[PDB]
């Protein structure tokens, strides 16, 4: 209709069972508490980019190249207000 | 006291006090105001030290400094004022930056 619905929503999801809880207006489509999972397993699945053995994530490409991109940007913005 | 010490820098007692409150007023800076006062201390040589500079009557013979020399040091000493007005208020040289919005 034309209300507004504010709810700050988090869930726990665990291979036995995912628990979801929300703090504000209702949700229809979420059960809150505790629903079982149909599988023993996470069905979620973390796509790494650039894994590393030492590293809990994974990593952007645009990482290594960012501080040229800063290096790049000013050399350009300098040359632009000069001329 | 602003008309003392010009009465002092501007030598004493040929002109009267408000001209010089007028030309303290015609600048703010005290040596500004005496040089001026030079100048037009100077037009009055042709009064008090005339044309004849030099006469001899009888046994006596004087011989005064002639008006261009007084003159000439009376515009001597307004150079100097306004020279040293100058160098109370004149600043040196220096770098600055420019700036300009862009995108």
């Amino acid at each position: 209709g034309e209300n507004k619905r504010k709810a700050k929503v988090k869930q726990i999801i665990t291979a036995e069972s995912r628990f979801v809880e929300v703090e504000g207006d209702k949700i229809e489509g979420l059960e809150e508490g505790e629903t079982p999972n149909v599988w023993g397993f996470i069905p979620i699945i973390h796509f790494k980019n650039e894994a590393d053995e030492t590293l809990k994530y994974g990593q952007s490409d645009i990482e290594p190249i960012e501080p040229l991109l800063k290096a790049y940007h000013d050399v350009m913005l300098h040359a632009l207000k000069g001329s | 006291e602003k008309l003392r010490l010009l009465l002092n820098d501007k030598d004493k007692k040929s002109f009267t006090d408000e001209e010089l409150n007028l030309f303290l007023e015609e600048a703010d800076c005290i040596y500004c105001a005496a040089s001026q006062g030079w100048i037009l201390k100077s037009l009055q040589y042709e009064n008090t030290v005339g044309e004849m500079y030099e006469y001899k009557v009888g046994q006596e013979t004087y011989k005064s400094s002639s008006i261009k020399d007084l003159v000439s040091v009376a515009y001597q000493n307004a150079d100097k004022f306004k020279d040293m007005c100058t160098n109370k208020k004149e600043k040196g040289s220096f770098m600055l930056g420019i700036s300009t919005e862009f995108e």
